[PDB]
């Protein structure tokens, strides 16, 4: 029962690989929306000094 | 920061070469008014000498 013992166990490594790629994709899609979000906090501060600038102006 | 820099420097600046204009404006002015004195001086002695028993 040499082969069921080590199938068994391989499957379970599968799992386990396709799960920490799957919290590392997620990792991934985080890391991009906090770019974007910080992206646009960004923006919003520009728009806010663009904005008193011109006023003064 | 820079654009305030810009902006506060041509609101100094702008306001120094209006003061420096005005103060050339006011001097031209007075110039005008030596020289009316002058031109007005001419026309007197002018009369002066229209007077023989003066001119000779």
């Amino acid at each position: 029962s040499q082969s069921q013992g080590i199938q068994q166990l391989l499957q379970a490594e599968k799992r386990a690989a396709e799960k920490v790629a799957d919290a590392r994709k997620r990792k991934a899609r985080r890391l991009k929306q906090a770019k974007e979000e910080a992206q646009m906090e960004v923006e919003q501060y520009r728009r806010e000094r663009e904005q008193e600038f011109q006023s003064k102006q | 920061e820079k654009k305030e820099k810009q902006i506060e420097q041509q609101k100094k600046i702008q306001m120094s070469n209006l003061m420096n204009q005005a103060r050339l404006k006011v001097l031209r002015a007075r110039d005008d008014l030596i020289t009316d004195l002058l031109n007005e001086a001419k026309q007197r002695l002018s009369k002066v000498v229209k007077d023989t028993t003066r001119y000779q």
